[PDB]
């Protein structure tokens, strides 16, 4: 149940809501209120999901599928069968993501640590809430949100993509990749950094951060040292979550054309637009 | 066909994977306990990794894991209820006693080396070429705790010579003492340095160095458990 | 607030920092470089020294080599007209020798010649670097995880410029040099294997990416939000483990059931970004050789 140094850390207290009530633990695990209300909305979530699978007449995971109401219904509610069990499910996920981020709140504080997890979780929730709340109302249907199925969701992706020409184009959507492949970089060599010190040569001994330090240093000029990549992680991945938000939420509302079309801005700046030669000229 | 091959192939790879990945995680602070210290009966489909032992840098010696976990301090701590799973409640003072939210490890009573076997951290006074470069430079400024009262001030900046980063402020108390305050846990302002875990109060009780130009690895943890705890029991001294 | 540490609100410098000598052959190592106070409000200031030796030059000269060999190819396509080039410059492409030539290395220069060359340039300086990440690891006594890490990304690149041309039967099947021009050659790869979300090593590949920003995430707030205990020393808490390393694994058991240790957790973290490209470059490989189109492989299974 406990590991081996946990008990000292089990005291009471740092609870948002509802003070000593729920102040407890199941297992590893810690409740909290919000440990119950994450637990609830869970719960309903995946019940209204069943429901829709019995609609639908279908147990099969790869075929289920939950769609929002269709664009005619705009930003209403619609029959449970023809949207509305989507748009419920949305606001119990919603509410199990919110939920999820106030207990890691709540576990911060019996420990005293910071606040930067559940901070960095919000990117990601602010991301899903840009994809079904965000920019259906800014669109102006829940219909223009993806279905929650595991393939359909993979459709949805492709159909919404091919919409604005190669989405390739959509300049924060670049931008959003070059962190995405930035980080995944960088959590590379960190790892390999950290191990590759504490796991040497054989029959040597541990090296030491001053030789992590060098090592960097040696390969490519500079090393932005132990606190840094922590620092960097972090904001790569923030910002490729971020970034991401951007280049769909502007996706459908400010730009609906051909996103290769946006770059004719550039192209035509009347200082070369009629300069013959090259690939426009 | 070989694209099914590769798959199924590869689904179970990354299964031994996420075992050695799970095992190797198991090297500290296992095996499980019950609330009184006995071995836990279930510990999980995962056994314990063989153990691995690690050649340390200034002959400080080795260290293989998992091995013998023991506290190697007595817990001032009480169960709040008669099953498992609640709170147990401090006995006594849980700051001075180093429970809760400032809690510290029995690290060991030896300083951090730096790759030549020099203390890795240094008050500035005592590092020879070392200066604010860029900033506010605290030193000299009061230190305000959160009650809003000047409780000492900057008497110098305890540096990491290897990462050329300000660890901790040394501030000088009202009976003439020092302590150690983490970086991490002040605001450098213009004209002050506050602190909003510890009121003015509680600075004394922060722990002392025996060494006035080292801290060791215990010390580093006593105090920064120590200042660390203050945010949720220093609570009621608190105004804003 | 509370003071978060993304940014260090007072920096310290001292003599500059000529490092660790091990096996290292200082004649290499460079002189130590200027200090960017800007840099160092995020981490280390100090820029240099940097090694040198025969391995970098060669990657390094290669490294140029290739990237002006494209670069001419640019200016000759923006009829040198310096404007053009500035106009143009994501549409300018270098594209390998057509489906004709097959894997000859006769084709002519203006017609795919030129990006072989610049593609010897490119596989011999990747493969020095490669070689020159393990040597200065070696040269330290350090394990070679770095080099291993490496040689995952070395594998998709391999594999999409040089494998599968090869396995193929001819060059063209190959990447061209340019922005806009990889990017469609992409998006019509995709198109022409019957969609790539049904190959189900490219919907790994993502799980992996997806993975490695949740991890990272996860990983850097996580040290972030107990540097109050001196988190960031990880080798020492690895030796001796401090609070920092305790409060860290229990905030984690607390919130999802298990937790890492500080060893442990970096290495979910090298795996999950060398599982990107591993995984990657095998959907590719397959991609045209064994697998025609994914949709039809996705009803079958084979
Ligand atoms: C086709 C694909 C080919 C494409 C090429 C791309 C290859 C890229 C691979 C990169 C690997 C990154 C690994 C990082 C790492 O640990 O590096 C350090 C590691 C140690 O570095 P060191 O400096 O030598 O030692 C320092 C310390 O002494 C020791 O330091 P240490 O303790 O840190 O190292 C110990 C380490 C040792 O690490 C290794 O030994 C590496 C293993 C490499 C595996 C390669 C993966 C291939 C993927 C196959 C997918 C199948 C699809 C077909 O332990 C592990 O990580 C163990 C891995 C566990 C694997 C689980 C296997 C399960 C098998 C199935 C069992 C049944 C399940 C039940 C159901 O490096 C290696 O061991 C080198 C591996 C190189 C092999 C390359 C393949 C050649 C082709
Ligand atoms: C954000 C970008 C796009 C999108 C584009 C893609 C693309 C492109 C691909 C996926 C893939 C996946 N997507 Mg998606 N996906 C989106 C939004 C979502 C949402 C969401 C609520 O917002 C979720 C939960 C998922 C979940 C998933 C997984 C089924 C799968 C692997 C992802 C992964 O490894 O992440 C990293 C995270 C982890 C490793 C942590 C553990 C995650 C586990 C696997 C979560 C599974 C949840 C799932 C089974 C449903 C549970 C819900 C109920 C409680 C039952 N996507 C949006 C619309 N998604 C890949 C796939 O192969 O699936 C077809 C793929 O190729
Ligand atoms: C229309 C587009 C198609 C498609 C077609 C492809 C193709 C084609 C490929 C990918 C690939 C990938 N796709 Mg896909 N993909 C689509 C939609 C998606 C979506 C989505 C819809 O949300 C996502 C999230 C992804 C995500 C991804 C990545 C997981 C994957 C590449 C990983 C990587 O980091 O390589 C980045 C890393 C490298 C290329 C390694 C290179 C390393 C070398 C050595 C670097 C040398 C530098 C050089 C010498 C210059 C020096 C630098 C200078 C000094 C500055 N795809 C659709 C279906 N996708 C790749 C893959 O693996 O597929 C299975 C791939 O080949
Ligand atoms: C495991 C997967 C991920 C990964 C890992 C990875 N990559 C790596 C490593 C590892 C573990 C290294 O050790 C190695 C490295 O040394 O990094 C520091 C490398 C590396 N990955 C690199 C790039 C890279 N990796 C990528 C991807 C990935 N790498 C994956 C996501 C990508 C993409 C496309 O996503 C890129 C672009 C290099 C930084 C480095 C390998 C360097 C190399 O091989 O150099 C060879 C040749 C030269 C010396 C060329 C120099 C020519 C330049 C001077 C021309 C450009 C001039 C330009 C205009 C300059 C200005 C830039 C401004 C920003 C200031
Ligand atoms: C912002 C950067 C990245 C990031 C960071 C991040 N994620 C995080 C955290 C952080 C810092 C956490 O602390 C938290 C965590 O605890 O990790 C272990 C989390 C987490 N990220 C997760 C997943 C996740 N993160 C993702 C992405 C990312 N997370 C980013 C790339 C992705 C994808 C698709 O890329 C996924 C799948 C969880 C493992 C975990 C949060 C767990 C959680 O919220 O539990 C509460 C909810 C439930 C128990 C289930 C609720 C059931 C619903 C009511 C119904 C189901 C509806 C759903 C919409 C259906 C979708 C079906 C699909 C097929 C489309
Ligand atoms: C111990 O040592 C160290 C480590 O450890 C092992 C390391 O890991 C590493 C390795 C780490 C790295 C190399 C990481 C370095 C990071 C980068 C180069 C940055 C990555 C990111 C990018 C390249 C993306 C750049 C994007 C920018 C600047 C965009 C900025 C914002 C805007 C333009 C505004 C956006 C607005 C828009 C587009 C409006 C659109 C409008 C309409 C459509 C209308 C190093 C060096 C190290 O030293
Ligand atoms: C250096 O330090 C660090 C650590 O350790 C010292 C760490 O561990 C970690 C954490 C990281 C790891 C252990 C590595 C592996 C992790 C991943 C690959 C991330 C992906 C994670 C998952 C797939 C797990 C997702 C699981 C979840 C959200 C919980 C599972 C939960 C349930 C089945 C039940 C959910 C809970 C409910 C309903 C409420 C509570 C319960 C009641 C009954 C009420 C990090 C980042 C770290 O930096
Ligand atoms: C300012 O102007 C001057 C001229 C000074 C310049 O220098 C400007 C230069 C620029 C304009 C340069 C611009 C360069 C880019 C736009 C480059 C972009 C490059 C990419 C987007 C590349 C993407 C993908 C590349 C791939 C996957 C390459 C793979 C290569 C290989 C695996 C190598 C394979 C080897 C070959 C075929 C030959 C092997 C032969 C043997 C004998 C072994
Ligand atoms: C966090 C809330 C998320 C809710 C997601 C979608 C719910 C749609 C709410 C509309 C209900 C009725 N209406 C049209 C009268 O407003
Ligand atoms: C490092 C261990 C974590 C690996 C995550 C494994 C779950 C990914 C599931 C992806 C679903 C994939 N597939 C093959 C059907 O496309
Ligand atoms: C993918 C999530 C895995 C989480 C693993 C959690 C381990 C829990 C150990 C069993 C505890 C049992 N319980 C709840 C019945 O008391
Ligand atoms: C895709 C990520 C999945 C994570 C793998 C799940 C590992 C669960 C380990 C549970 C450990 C149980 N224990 C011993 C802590 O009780
Ligand atoms: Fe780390």
């Amino acid at each position: 149940a406990l590991l081996s140094f946990e008990r000292k850390y089990r005291v009471p207290g740092g609870t948002l809501v509802g003070g000593n009530l729920f102040d407890f633990w199941v297992g590893p695990f810690y409740v909290g209120f919000f440990g119950v209300a994450t637990f609830f909305f869970a719960a309903l979530g995946i019940i209204l999901i069943a429901w829709s699978a019995v609609l639908q007449g279908t147990w099969n995971p790869q075929l289920i599928s939950v769609y929002p109401p269709a664009l005619e219904y705009g930003l209403g509610g619609a029959p449970l069968a023809k949207g509305g069990l989507w748009q419920i499910i949305t606001i119990c996920a919603t509410g199990a993501f919110v939920s999820w981020a106030l207990r890691e709140v709540e576990i911060c504080r019996k420990l005293g640590i910071g606040y930067h997890i559940p901070f960095a979780f919000a990117f990601a929730i602010l991301a899903y809430l840009t994809l079904v709340l965000f920019r259906p109302v800014m669109m102006g249907a829940w219909g223009y949100a993806f279905p929650y199925g595991i393939w359909t969701h993979l459709d949805w992706v492709s159909n919404t993509g091919y919409t604005y020409g190669n989405f390739h184009y959509n300049p924060a959507h670049m931008i959003a990749i070059s962190f995405f492949f930035t980080n995944a970089l960088a959590l590379a060599l960190h790892g390999a950094l950290v191990l590759s010190a504490a796991n040497p040569e054989k029959g040597k001994e541990m090296r030491t951060p001053d030789h992590a330090d060098t090592f960097f240093r040696d390969l490519v000029g500079y090393s932005i040292g132990t606190l840094g990549i922590h620092r960097l992680g972090l904001l790569l991945s923030l910002s490729a979550v971020f970034f991401s938000a951007l280049c769909m939420i502007i996706t459908g509302t400010i730009w609906f054309d051909q996103w290769v079309d946006w770059w004719q801005w550039w192209v035509k700046l009347p200082w070369w637009a009629n300069i013959p030669g090259g690939i426009n000229g | 066909d070989l694209a099914s091959l590769a798959i199924y192939s590869f689904w179970i790879f990354l299964a031994g994977l996420i075992y050695y990945l799970q095992t190797e995680n198991m090297r500290e602070g296992y095996p499980l306990e019950n609330e009184d210290g006995t071995p836990a009966a279930n510990q999980g489909p995962f056994p314990l990794p063989k153990p691995k032992t690690f050649i340390l840098p200034h002959g400080r010696g080795t260290l293989t894991v998992p091995g013998p976990e023991s506290e190697d301090r007595p817990i001032a701590l009480a169960r709040t209820a008669v099953s498992e799973g609640f709170p147990h409640a401090p006995t006594g003072d849980p700051m001075k006693d180093g429970v809760g939210p400032a809690s510290w490890v029995a690290r060991r009573d030896l300083p951090e080396l730096d790759g030549h076997g020099h203390n890795k951290i240094k008050p500035m006074k005592a590092a020879a070429g070392f200066h604010v470069s860029a900033g506010k430079n605290p030193i000299g400024l009061p230190v305000r705790g959160c009650d809003l009262e000047i409780a000492g001030k900057v008497v110098d900046i305890w540096v990491d010579i290897p990462e050329q980063m300000a660890r901790f402020l040394e501030v000088e108390l009202k009976d003439g003492s020092t302590r150690l305050l983490p970086m991490q846990m002040v605001k450098v302002q213009s004209n002050r340095v506050h602190v909003n875990a510890l009121s003015s109060d509680l600075f004394a009780g922060i722990p002392t160095i025996k060494s006035p130009t080292e801290v060791t690895l215990l010390e580093e943890d006593k105090i920064c458990g120590y200042v660390a705890g203050g945010l949720m029991y220093a609570a009621p001294k608190r105004k804003s | 607030a509370e003071y978060q540490n993304i940014f260090s609100q007072v920096q310290v410098r001292g003599p500059a920092d000529l490092g660790m000598t091990e096996d290292v052959n200082l004649a290499n190592r460079s002189g130590v470089g200027p200090f960017s106070t800007l840099l160092g409000w995020f981490g280390n200031a100090q820029l240099g020294p940097i090694y040198l030796g025969s391995l970098g030059v060669l990657s390094l000269f290669s490294g140029l080599m290739w990237f002006f060999t494209i670069g001419i190819w640019f200016w000759y396509q923006a009829g040198w007209n310096p404007a053009v080039f500035l106009r143009d410059l994501f549409f300018f492409s270098l594209e390998p020798p057509a489906p004709e030539y097959g894997l000859s290395f006769a084709a002519p220069l203006k017609e795919g010649g030129l990006w072989l060359i610049a593609s010897f340039f490119m596989f011999v300086a990747v493969w020095s670097w490669w070689g020159r990440t393990y040597l200065r690891a070696q040269a330290l006594g350090m394990g070679k995880h770095t080099a291993w890490a490496f040689l995952s990304a070395i594998w998709l690149w391999m594999v999409l410029g040089f494998i599968r041309p090869i396995l193929m039967g001819s060059w063209s099947e190959a990447v061209p040099y340019g922005i806009f021009s990889h990017l469609d050659w992409t998006n019509n790869f995709s198109l022409v294997h019957g969609n790539l979300f049904y190959n189900p090593f490219h919907g790994l590949s993502i799980a992996f990416l997806y993975g490695s920003a949740l991890l990272f995430a996860m990983h850097g707030a996580t040290i972030l939000a107990v540097s109050r205990f001196g988190g960031e020393r990880e080798l020492e808490q690895i030796a001796d483990r401090g609070t920092a390393a305790e409060r860290a694994a229990l905030f984690w058991r607390w919130t999802m059931g298990f937790n890492a240790t500080m060893e442990g957790i970096h290495r979910w973290a090298i795996w999950m970004a060398v599982l990107v490209t591993l995984t990657g470059g095998i959907g590719i490989l397959l991609s045209g050789t064994v697998v025609d189109n994914w949709y039809v492989w996705g009803q079958n299974h084979g």
